[PDB]
């Protein structure tokens, strides 16, 4: 007989950075 | 029956002939010399009736039918789901020349590309093999249900499996009276006009409407008991014969009742009224014309020979009733409307926000016409171009979705966008342009006589003193928003409860040892709301907006 | 013997539910009268509706309402939690919950209530998995289909409606979507008395004085209440009282009479389940902690209490009050130390954020907590809300040519909507203490959103008396010293120096 | 134990859950603690994943619903209390939270007696500069 | 712009190969600016987007030989702000500079399918506008 | 090692700790050497990953918790310490952190003299002036 399962592996995320001029 | 079914006149047809030509005579198809095909998908939003009319369809054609469903077929014992739907086929071809049905075939169209199971796959495969193995003579046709058409297996879409497909859509509105019909000759209907409640009703579609009729027939029945007094002991049967749900009925079930696809993106019922936006009354008419036109004389545009408008921006310094406006236009407008906050849309996983655009906008479409008030467009609009890295091009995907999802609006579905920024400059020169967002509604700071208009409907629920005289206040405040006098009111007001509670704990001592002393406001509590009264007024700002009007 | 007697006071029936009338009732008409008064129905023409969706804030009584129409009709009742169906074997879960059906449907008209849909129905499109989705599709097959229901209605309970299936939220399924919000202070009233006709009280027992104190406690927050009074009066009790592992005599088990003290400690030491995660510990500042500042402390105790006190003529005037306030001046005038007074003597809750605390390096978390915090402020209100330094947080949007990742200047638009928007205004007021009245954006001080600009001055000879006072209140003093020569020689200090 | 739960079988850690749970019920009164809630209460919001947040279904299912607890009391230990589902901090799944935190230089003083008790000392030795020395220790 | 990072230079990759793949072909590259924005001025970027967009559009363009005869039509608002790198000779060194006469034309073109009252002359729009445009 | 016990599969990586902790304990005294536990340790506030929090919360399980130890010893090898979960610096879990710089001279002279000794150099060269050169070099 066959069975089922779940999986869950990973997403994708987005950061935010801060910049100096001059 | 196959008349039950309604509204859809095209399709009805169109399927009628599909399932009845080759099931009727098939013998002249083979003389004309065209195979039929053996599949037929149907595809639109949900409750649309699509397992309405297939039923009908199984009822009022003579021919056997067979009804199967995506996710009763698999099953634990390994490879026994494939020969289930084997066993299922040969009886459909060994019975008759029968019809078989195939309910929510998305659940087993897993578009191969994210499906990853073996068994998944391996029914997939058996599927497609039986449905390519259906010869001409096979004399039996499959009927497919797809809610939505995206997550569908592309080797399903090609010829010999399914080529022929109806995008069922929101019927018309008089389609939905006489749907609203169909529904309305069963009950007891009173003596009064189901047209003029097609015409206001928008963006239901089918079940909407029943659920609209029942919960009438509800709010008819509920009225009944309670003056009847009935209790569990029986009826009376003089209730039961005197029953007709009447207008109001039909008018309590509208208010309490939302399109099915807008049921996540319902609104708090704020209630605003034309009187209470005082002032901007030539802003207030030509709004008003501009969203009756295209929604009430579709003819007239044909006629005219030129589409209308579809973006607007309102824009000026903060209370000057701007989202007021907005409130007031979700208050009375006869068309379904969602109000959109910018940050709220944003997701930090990269794409989903993009996704969110697309999701809203695609209700936008099904629920047409709609007004989307997008609060703060400049959270995004903010213009870019030396931006460089900071916050991860996902500001530009999602500005570039935007400008993709306003300029591909066709004269189908008439969507209107209201904006409300306070700060005009930041927003992108791109959006501003006519094509995707042309009109810009400039509100300017409010007339003498518009100031007392304004005053005048902020008062319109307070009592006030008789001889109470307002032009010294207009003469007085020239600089002013409705936000200021609003302040100012609400000033007097609380000096007014403050005096009525001092004379309160007064009484309430002497009660110790009228109920109202102040049933109104009195001129000495404007005196001392004005010795606290100032303008948030910029005159900086003044003379920027100033100068992009004289820009503009 | 005492089996019988147990089951028939262990039934919770309608009157237990309280605070819910409207709902209640409302949904008591839907179970009922088809099963009732079928007749009309059969007269009328149209059938009923046989789908009904519960939703609202945890420990709103749902899953007690389940109980108590599970109690009170006499129809069959099947019980179906949430994640229970699933299974390990392929293919059975689905099987599982057909086999449950066609039970419910064999035996008689029944009431199936399936509890936690929101683990059940994840909206088919945004899971990655496919027995989520064929659950999904499972259950919309047989909510409609061939035989869609046959004289049976289906009971669902959720806590985030909208992380639901839109086909599951459409009439012929789930017609009725029932929202059952924080209760009034009626409502309290009557879960008060719901909640204290067991027990035994003393004769000082008055309930309406903590319903009226109560501001955000719903349901299972009063019963925590009660039960932590209950316990506090035993810990009384159990204290003078020697252990006596054996037995107590009566005495002690007589006369118990919780008494208000219990009642009002209890009070100060809960607050609502819903502030659980954001409340702190608050130091104790008295008013006369505070020197000075006699006409902006009653302008603000007035301008605090009364909307809470008094609502009855605000709907005489029927006009809405005034909400925000901002005070602005030299740093360490006692402006942080007003804030925490009026959240130690004031009634109403208070929600203290700090200015900068709320920023994230991911995006978009800070306006989503603006708005989660917000959510949290409107839910249980009446509420006060300090933002502290909003100089910090709110700048003129754009102002800044160097790039930020426009994360101020949504975040200030974030702020600017919330306190001009869509929104329902009830009872949050917003006050803010900054000391540099410069940087703030000119939207944000407009009325409406911050109508009362408040300037603290520096105190004078007889407010620094007034401040010396006050911060030599417990220490013991000199009683040949007179302070009126520490005025007359402190003319530009403050309070802190 | 709080990972000890998961599993790769779909919906075998809700079933261990019903397991245990039944099996307290069935064998007598029993208390029944449940280490480190921090990684089974992602608060349904931030997570992704499917298994987790059917996981915190079941757990608010046997804190709360019909016949939830009959002789059965529920005690939790965590390190953060703030990354919790809101709808395990109420009051019939979760009443009372009791914090625990810096002992004073009395409480050092009676953390060292329980740890310099059976050792031998010398006669020199003294536990109150000891615990009055002492200020970040945790015990 | 693909979202797919880096696909932002596959997309004119592969723009450019279904440009060489159909010879002869007009490639009309709208709104220069926007995708040349020059380099050097802002030495960050989302990843270098910018600058890897005009190297893409550079080594696409160079590669022509007298085979395949594609031919690139740009338009611009603004020409300062176009890449004087773009702007080279042996890339792209035509320059054209683009009145009442085309404004009664396109007035006239506009108004074909409208029933238009008679007693009407559109002379007197395209003198009193002057510096306008089409879509105005 | 520290890698090859993550598993993205649901469940798995806990049960392999699991069974390492049980032969652990099941063998005999044993001593456990975990490498590279930064890629394990993301102190579970920044990432966003529940695995890493899940795994976290397993070893903390193991390296602490009803009879959790007996006779064994844990030892852990990292690069970067500062980015590591408090809870794992704590005593009963990790009580010794052990820092390990660069040699002396000396030291680079014994490191040589280990080398060379089953090679065969020339009797003209010496290691000390070959240690003395040898400045910064490790290992
Ligand atoms: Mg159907
Ligand atoms: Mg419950
Ligand atoms: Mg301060």
């Amino acid at each position: 007989a066959a069975a089922a399962a779940a999986a869950a592996a990973a997403a994708a995320a987005v950061a935010v950075a801060v910049a100096v001029a001059a | 029956g196959y008349d039950d079914i309604g509204g859809c006149r095209k399709q009805m047809a169109q399927i009628r002939e599909m399932v009845e030509l080759p099931l009727r005579h098939p013998q002249l198809f083979k003389a004309i010399g065209i195979k039929p095909p053996r599949g037929v998908l149907m595809y639109g939003p949900p409750g649309t009736g699509k397992t309405l009319m297939a039923r009908a369809v199984a009822n009022e054609t003579g021919a056997f039918f067979f009804l199967i469903n995506g996710p009763e077929v698999m099953s634990k014992m390994a490879g026994e789901s494939e020969s289930n739907l084997r066993k299922a086929f040969e009886e459909a071809e060994k019975n008759a020349p029968a019809i078989i049905f195939i309910d929510e075939i998305d659940s087993i169209a897993p578009k191969r590309d994210k499906t990853n199971g073996e068994v998944e796959r391996r029914v997939v495969s058996q599927l497609l093999t039986l449905m390519d193995g259906m010869k001409a003579r096979s004399n039996v046709v499959v009927i497919a249900a797809t809610n939505r058409p995206n997550s569908i297996d592309p080797a399903l879409r090609r010829f010999g499996r399914f080529d022929r497909e109806v995008d069922i859509g929101i019927p018309d509105a008089t389609g939905r009276l006489e749907v609203l019909r169909i529904h309305t000759k069963n009950m007891k209907l009173a003596d009064d006009d189901l047209e003029a409640l097609a015409a206001e009703t928008h963006g239901y579609v089918g079940a909407d409407i029943a659920s609209l009729c029942s919960e009438a027939a509800m709010q008819q029945i509920r009225e009944k008991m309670d003056l009847i007094d009935l209790d569990e002991d029986e009826i009376d049967a003089e209730v039961l014969d005197s029953l007709g749900v009447t207008m109001d009925n039909f008018r309590f079930a509208l208010g309490n009742s939302n399109p099915s696809a807008l049921r996540e993106t319902v609104v708090e019922s704020v209630n605003v009224t034309w009187d209470d936006v005082g002032g901007l009354d030539e802003i207030k008419e030509e709004l008003k014309e501009t969203v009756e036109y295209p929604v009430l004389h579709p003819d007239q545009y044909t006629k005219f020979g030129l589409s209308p408008s579809k973006g607007v921006l309102f824009y000026g310094p903060p209370g000057t009733g701007k989202t007021l406006l907005a409130k007031a236009v979700a208050t009375e407008v006869s068309a379904n409307f969602i109000s959109v906050k910018g940050p709220e849309l944003l997701s930090m996983w990269y794409g989903e926000s993009e996704s969110n655009i697309r999701d809203i906008f695609d209700k936008a479409r099904a629920a047409a016409p709609t007004v989307v008030f997008l609060d703060e467009l400049d959270s995004i609009a903010k213009a870019r171009g030396g931006s460089l890295g900071d916050a991860g091009g996902a500001s530009d995907r999602v500005v570039n979705q935007l400008l993709t999802e306003m300029d591909g609006m066709n004269a189908k579905k008439n969507v209107f966008v209201i904006g409300a920024t306070n700060r005009p400059d930041q927003i992108d020169p791109a959006i501003l342009r006519p094509g995707r967002l042309d009109q810009l509604i400039y509100v300017p700071l409010p007339d003498e006589n518009a100031r007392l208009s304004i005053l005048n409907a902020q008062l319109r629920k307070t009592p006030l003193e008789p001889g109470l005289e307002l032009t010294a206040i207009a003469k007085a405040t020239q600089g002013f928003s409705g936000a200021d006098l609003l302040y100012i009111v609400q000033r007097a007001a609380k000096y007014a409860i403050k005096d009525s509670i001092e004379a309160h704990r007064q009484h309430e001592a002497e009660k110790e040892v009228e109920v109202d002393p102040v049933p109104y406001i009195t001129k000495e509590h404007f005196a001392e709301a004005m010795k606290t009264a100032k303008r948030s007024v910029s005159d900086a700002e003044l003379r920027r907006y100033e100068a992009y009007s004289q820009q503009m | 013997n005492r089996e019988d007697e147990e089951n028939n006071m262990n039934e919770v029936g309608y009157d237990d539910i309280g605070g819910c009338r409207k709902q209640m009732a409302q949904i008591r008409e839907m179970v009922e009268l088809p099963l009732r008064h079928p007749q009309l129905f059969k007269a009328i023409g149209i059938k009923p509706p046989r789908g009904v969706l519960m939703y609202g804030p945890p420990g709103t009584g749902k899953t007690l309402m389940a109980r108590a129409v599970a109690n009170e009709t006499g129809a069959f009742f099947f019980l179906i939690n949430g994640p229970e169906v699933m299974s390990k074997m392929a293919g059975e879960s689905e099987s599982n919950l057909r086999k449950a059906f066609e039970e419910a449907e064999k035996n008689a008209p029944a009431i199936i209530f399936i509890d936690e849909i929101d683990s059940i129905a994840p909206k088919r499109d945004k899971t990655n998995g496919e027995v989520e989705r064929r659950v999904v599709s499972q259950l919309l097959t047989l909510m409609d289909g061939m035989k869609a229901r046959s004289n049976v209605v289906v009971i669902a309970a959720t806590n985030r409606p909208n992380s639901i299936d839109p086909a599951l939220r459409r009439f012929g399924r789930f017609d009725r979507e029932v929202d059952i919000g924080i209760p009034d202070a009626t409502g309290r009233l009557e879960v008060l008395r719901i909640h204290t006709k067991n027990m035994k009280l003393a004769d000082d027992v008055d309930l309406e004085a903590l319903a009226a104190e109560t501001h955000g406690y719903v349901g299972a927050d009063i019963a925590s209440l009660c039960s932590e009074a209950a316990m506090q009066q035993i810990r009384e009790k159990m204290d003078l009282i020697d252990l006596d592992e054996d037995e107590i005599d009566a005495e002690v088990l007589d006369s118990l009479g919780v008494t208000m003290d219990n009642f009002r400690f209890a009070l100060g030491n809960s607050n609502p389940s819903a502030l659980r995660e954001t409340v702190v510990e608050s130091v104790n500042v008295t008013w006369d902690d505070v020197g000075g500042l006699d006409e902006i402390k009653e302008e603000l105790k007035e301008t605090v209490e009364y909307p809470v006190l008094h609502p009855d003529q605000y709907t005489k005037f029927g006009l809405s009050p005034s909400k925000g306030v901002l005070f602005y001046g030299p740093p360490g005038t006692g402006k942080t130390l007003l804030a925490k007074a009026v959240a130690t003597e004031v009634s109403a809750n208070f929600i203290s954020v700090k200015g900068p605390e709320l920023l994230s390096m991911w995006y978009g978390e800070s306006e989503s907590n603006i708005r989660d915090i917000f959510d949290k402020a409107r839910a249980a209100a009446p509420t006060v809300v300090f933002l502290d330094e909003l100089d910090s947080i709110a700048k003129a949007r754009g102002g800044s040519l160097g790039d930020a990742g426009g994360a101020s200047d949504r975040v200030v638009n974030q702020l600017l909507t919330e306190m001009d928007g869509m929104n329902a205004k009830k009872n949050v007021f917003v006050i803010g203490a900054t000391n540099r009245p410069d940087q703030i954006d000119p939207a944000i001080l407009r009325p409406g959103r911050l109508d009362q600009l408040i300037y603290v001055p520096l105190p004078d000879e007889n407010a620094r008396l007034s401040i010396l006072n006050a911060q030599l209140r417990k220490t013991p003093l000199e009683p040949g010293l007179e302070l009126t020569a520490i005025a007359k020689a402190t003319q530009g200090f403050s309070g802190a120096d």
